[PDB]
């Protein structure tokens, strides 16, 4: 019946969370574009709370990376139609 | 776009209200020393600012007077980061053979509250003055001359185990970027801890 | 050409991109990717610059937008997210707190050395704290026992 | 030389039965199965449940990858504008995993 | 495409580990399984890296979730179960413990 | 140790039939993106 | 399910035991039975 | 998606309290449990 | 050994029908390329 803590997880805020670098596993790590990591525990000043039996899935939206997919398509073809039409037009020239 | 703002305000008074054990063991006012916990009964902590913003933790030392009944002794201390800096009372009447000066606390026996410090109001000396103060606060640049009230008008001793009822403290430390809007007109906004 | 062939790049990158965001739609902590793009130009004091045309699309940077995932329900202690801003921190090696990376995801578990670990057996930081101690006594990090 | 224990031997009704047999000898392993961690090192455990590390791969890095000359098979040697051969082990220093 | 060909791979993977978890909704004793994936991300000292994307999701480990099932009423004194934390030892031999 | 009980499994149908839906759909996503980056190679092939 | 099962058994258990109880009406010398239940709470390191 | 599985979750929660209370009708000493639920709100620094 | 059962192939149709798709692309490739040889020579053949 010895209830003790045992420790408090730690949680680190990087000021430009943009600037930090992909590591590998969903990871990352601080670089001079990121600043120094700020350490600190949860739920003070700025920093988030910590819920246990929760994971974050993806921030992704199935929505709009099929919408994006679909415009990005249809550049890389815009753009091919283009190459196509300048080796066109210097085939034309080399035919005189 | 700072990530902190705000103009912090330096810990002026602490209004403390606590209920001290009756039932509790008596311990020798003489042989009072913080580090060693047998020697007194409670230790409460708490956070004071200073005039630059700067967050220290404030320990609160309770011990029962043996000599004198339904008598109490209080001592303070300001941890910095080279250790724990006991605070002395420049008018307290709690002494102590290692230079430690607190006040005394007595009370009734319905448990209402006697007298404090023999009826003179509790004022701390300079935190970071090296002349007034054997203990000087490293204050990292803040002002020296800060010092504290504290009241305790409303302390009590009663059966019940001990308790913090009320703490009240006007310091300001400051604000924490949380969130971050443009209105129409271009102006930037952001709202903060506090 | 140069210039159809950078738009050609430059949409075969954001291709890509995407791509690696949708093939991620399950793993946990993940956050999006948006590829961010720039024009070309850059004339000389030997060139008329009102007769010559741009230079074609450059890539800027490959964002990592950080907004807030949604958070599924497992009813398991181990797991744990962070509900607002911060990330957790891990250390590769046990004794070492120094060479921590941050993550996302709270996927962990117990090893046979009763430390909370990731899945790659990467040992969590946390602070240490007394039994009888209130706020962070030691604001250093080592891993959780 | 073998000893032999019986002390635990009875003769009831019942008919023959080996109730208890223990011996402390041991065989050897079997290769069951083959796993590398990330700093490359070969784990093998076997059948008496014994888990040794056998090695750990080599990694080569040369300071000029590009110099170095193409042999068949996908396949490369040093040279000299490719520099000396630094042998070290995986996720150290500037090696990868 | 490799990318894509991981997302698809990962989606399978967690696929069979869904099924694999409902063929068995009948077996007594067994403990659900989930599949959890880590992004991949990788460069070399050549690659700039300041603009290239990810290198698709990959498979980081089938987990064994361990959390109590419930229990069917028998009133059979041989069928056991283990309240809470606990494992039934079973030897293949009777002699060899 | 309890007797006259057995211990059945710890899934839950519910669950298990959503995330059956859920992995169906990422693989379509996936296929669909898979579909598209063949597609751009084929039209590059065609010139 | 499984608990609704539960309550189902317990009930019928409740059931067999009151007809046993009412069957032996005229029999000398017969007590009667009771039947008691217990709830069902598995406390386990998971499942918070 | 995720939140409706989060409505699914809650919903299939206060079936399994109320299958629990209702098994338990005939136990001796049992007292019932009720099902409170809470609302889900990421205050981030984006996400407007 | 286990009696009442057999093995089947270990072969995936979804990962087979991927590289299946794979191998004619870089089937088509290779003859693109190859095409652009036979043009090119024939470029030469023609002064």
């Amino acid at each position: 019946g010895e209830n003790v803590t045992l420790g408090r997880v730690a949680l680190v805020r990087v000021p430009n969370e943009q600037g930090l670098d992909k590591k590998g596993g969903t990871q990352w790590d601080s670089t001079q574009f990121s600043g120094d990591k700020i350490w600190g525990e949860s739920n003070k000043g700025s920093f988030g709370t910590i819920n246990n039996g929760m994971l974050e899935q993806s921030n992704i939206d199935m929505t709009q990376e099929l919408v994006d997919l679909i415009s990005a398509q249809r550049n890389f073809q815009a753009n091919s139609r283009s190459l196509e039409v300048h080796n066109q037009l210097q085939q034309n020239i080399l035919q005189i | 776009i700072p990530a902190e703002f705000g103009k912090p305000k330096q810990t002026a008074n602490i209004e403390v209200g606590v209920n001290l054990p009756a039932n509790g063991d008596l311990k020798d006012p003489t042989q009072f020393d913080f580090s060693d916990p047998d020697t007194y009964n409670r230790s409460t902590s708490s956070t004071i600012y200073d005039s630059m913003g700067q967050s220290y933790k404030l320990t609160t030392y309770y011990l029962k007077d043996q000599t004198q009944p339904n008598t109490w002794n209080t001592y303070y201390t300001v941890t910095d980061k080279e250790g724990e800096k006991p605070l002395n009372v420049a008018a307290g009447d709690a002494q102590t053979p290692t230079g430690h000066v607190g006040h005394t606390m007595k009370f009734n026996n319905d448990g209402t509250l006697a007298s404090l410090n023999n009826g003179q109001p509790i004022t701390s000396v300079a935190l970071g003055d090296p002349a007034t103060n054997t203990t000087p606060v490293d204050m990292n640049g803040a002002d020296p001359a800060q010092t504290l009230n504290f009241g305790l008008g409303s302390a009590t001793q009663f059966a019940a185990p001990f308790e913090l009822t009320k703490f009240d403290e006007d310091g300001a430390t400051t604000g924490f970027l949380t969130k971050v809007d443009f209105d129409e007109n271009g102006s930037v906004m952001g709202t903060y801890s506090n | 050409s140069y210039v159809s062939l950078s738009g050609l790049s430059a949409a075969q990158l954001d291709l890509n991109t995407t791509s690696n965001n949708i093939a991620n739609a399950n793993t946990y902590g993940f956050k999006e990717s948006r590829a961010e793009f720039a024009d070309v130009y850059s004339n000389s004091l030997f060139t008329n610059a009102k007769t010559t045309p741009g230079g074609g699309a450059q890539a800027s940077q490959v964002a990592q937008q950080f907004h807030e995932g949604s958070s599924i329900y497992t009813n398991n202690p181990m797991d744990l997210r962070v509900s607002g801003t911060g990330f957790f921190a891990v250390a590769k090696e046990r004794l070492t707190p120094q060479q921590n990376e941050l993550t996302r995801n709270g996927a962990f578990h117990l090893n046979k050395e009763n430390y909370m670990v990731t899945a790659n057996d990467e040992f969590l930081l946390g602070y240490q704290v007394d039994p009888s101690s209130g706020e962070v006594s030691s604001y250093e990090p080592q891993p959780i026992n | 030389t073998l000893n032999f224990g019986l002390g635990s031997a009875t003769q009831f009704a019942a008919p023959f039965e080996l109730t208890k047999f223990d011996e402390d000898g041991a065989t050897t392993g079997f290769l069951t199965k083959v796993d590398f961690d990330e700093n490359g090192s070969v784990m093998g455990t076997y059948s008496n449940g014994e888990n040794v590390t056998l090695g750990r791969v080599a990694l080569v890095r040369v300071p000029n990858e590009q110099g170095l000359d193409k042999k068949g098979g996908t396949q490369w040697d040093s040279t000299q504008f490719s520099g000396d051969k630094i042998w070290g082990e995986s996720n150290k220093g500037s090696f990868g995993t």
